[PDB]
């Protein structure tokens, strides 16, 4: 099976660069070389085929060109609609192949996150565990730091993150971080807290309750 | 199968549009 | 042209997976088409199980051809998959895809390219039985409320298998939503929260209904979430 290989596996733009996705593969192709979008929410999207065919209704921003075992799709004018993910497949042997993927998502102004916490419901303290929820909304860049802390002990693996993709037009990510407890534990203790670092805060930002009230 | 045999057939088709 | 599949959402190991997508646009006897399966494995990978064409004739990858059979279904213009002694190895979205038959004198002849995908479908593989979720509110509060905007949700726990979908009053809410990706718990179970803000003055005159469905045990669950008065 013929090998392909996409570069940079991931990247990021400003709306307006040019961006260009190299491909190389294992063996010559000879321009039987394919590009697919994958964006969350609509159906894999072809856009070229062939090296240099646009396909009808793509956008002319997008432009392909190579040769040999190296091809490269190019963005000229990228805009909010392009933000996705890229894929390479060779036509040229038995069994088609594609790439491994090239990840383009937005460079944006910072953004501070809002922070909000949930205490755990009534009918989960009845199930017999209680979670609480740190939220952390719309914020860029998607590095952030959220530790748990209970009557000031920071906490160990109780907790779970997750973290949404980019947002289509604000560009921007928000976090759950989700920590699991026992009802035990949880009736055991009184403040619970949730501590956010994040570039473009200057101080980090604590959100806590009282259990009970 | 059939979809590397046209590969060849490519050039064949060269081939005889020259002519 | 439109192309739906179907098909279970979760498949005992050594069993056999068979999905069906219904094409709604032009007939698979169509002959200037192929159609074809390709499937993503959690991962990213990209990988085409196989080929088929009006006449009858099929090709298989390699790697599965001992176990894979595709087929048109000409009477209801359907093409099906079946892949046996599926493994956890074959958990993944599986697409159905059509594929141009340039003829010989065509100008694009001998290019191969897959112009039209289907939404796809996912299809986990384990022996682990199916289970459905519990739903309990994240009700708004002070502590939960930004300035003039207050944020509210719902947690979607302990569930098997991936995917659960979550809805906001029945579709007519989705400004600023945010439903997250599932985590897999210690349990082996999955959960994950979906959350809305919305503009504080809302609550006491306008309800928010969650709706969570998890197709793979007939779940459909509608919370509703109430404001704290923290
Ligand atoms: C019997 C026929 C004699 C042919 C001898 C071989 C030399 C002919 C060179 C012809 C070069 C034209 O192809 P290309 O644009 O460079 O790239 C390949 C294009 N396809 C991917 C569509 C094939
Ligand atoms: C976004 O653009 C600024 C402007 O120069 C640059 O300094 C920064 O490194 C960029 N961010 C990323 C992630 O590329």
């Amino acid at each position: 099976d013929i090998q392909m290989t996409q570069s940079p596996s991931s990247l990021s733009a400003s709306v307006g660069d040019k961006v260009t996705i190299t491909c190389r593969a294992s063996q010559s192709v000879t321009k039987y070389l394919n590009w697919y979008q994958f964006k969350t929410g609509q159906a894999p999207r072809i856009l070229i085929y062939g090296t240099y065919t646009l396909l009808s209704g793509v956008s002319p921003r997008f432009s392909g060109a190579g040769s040999g075992s190296l091809y490269t799709l190019t963005i000229t004018n990228i805009q909010p609609e392009d933000f996705a993910t890229y894929y390479c497949q060779q036509a040229h042997s038995t069994p088609w192949t594609f790439g491994q993927g090239t990840h383009v998502a937005a460079n944006r102004t910072v953004a501070a996150p809002s922070v909000f916490i949930f205490p755990p419901s009534d009918e989960q303290l009845k199930s017999g565990t209680a979670s609480v929820v740190c939220l952390l909304n719309n914020f860029y860049p998607r590095e952030a730091k959220v530790q748990w802390k209970v009557d000031n002990a920071l906490q160990s693996g109780n907790s779970q993150e997750s973290v949404t993709e980019q947002d289509s037009k604000d560009s921007t990510y928000s976090l759950s971080s989700t920590l699991t407890l026992s009802k035990a534990d949880y009736e055991k203790h009184k403040v619970y807290a949730c501590e956010v670092t994040h570039q473009g805060l200057s101080s980090p930002v604590t959100k806590s309750f009282n259990r009970g009230g | 199968n059939w979809f590397d045999i046209t590969n060849w057939l490519w050039y064949i088709k060269l081939f005889i549009m020259i002519v | 042209v439109q192309l739906v599949e179907s098909g279970p959402g979760l498949v005992q190991p050594w069993g056999t997976l068979s999905l069906t997508c219904r094409v709604s646009g032009d007939s698979v006897s169509n002959d200037n088409y192929y159609w074809a399966w390709i499937r993503q494995t959690p991962g990213r990978e990209l990988q085409v199980i196989g080929t088929i064409y009006y006449s009858g004739t099929t090709y298989y990858n390699p790697s599965l051809r001992n176990r894979v059979t595709i087929s048109l279904d000409k009477s209801v213009n359907v093409v099906s998959l079946r892949l046996g002694s599926v493994s956890a190895a074959d958990t993944a979205q599986y697409y159905c895809v059509r594929m141009p038959s340039h003829g010989f004198w065509s100008t694009s002849f001998s290019y191969w390219y897959f112009d039209l995908w289907g939404r796809g479908h996912f299809v986990a593989v384990s022996w682990a039985s199916t289970k459905g979720p519990s739903v309990f509110p994240l009700a708004p509060s002070s502590k939960s409320t930004s300035g003039g905007t207050a944020a509210l949700g719902c947690l979607v726990k302990d569930y098997f298998p991936e995917p659960v979908t979550v809805s906001w009053n029945s579709g007519a809410l989705t400004s600023g939503v945010h439903t997250f990706p599932a985590v897999l718990q210690s349990s082996g179970l999955y959960s994950l929260s979906s959350v809305v803000t919305v503009p504080s003055s809302s609550l006491g005159t306008q309800t928010y209904i969650c709706n969570v469905d998890h197709k793979p045990s007939n779940t459909k669950v509608d919370k509703k979430v109430e404001p704290k008065s923290c």
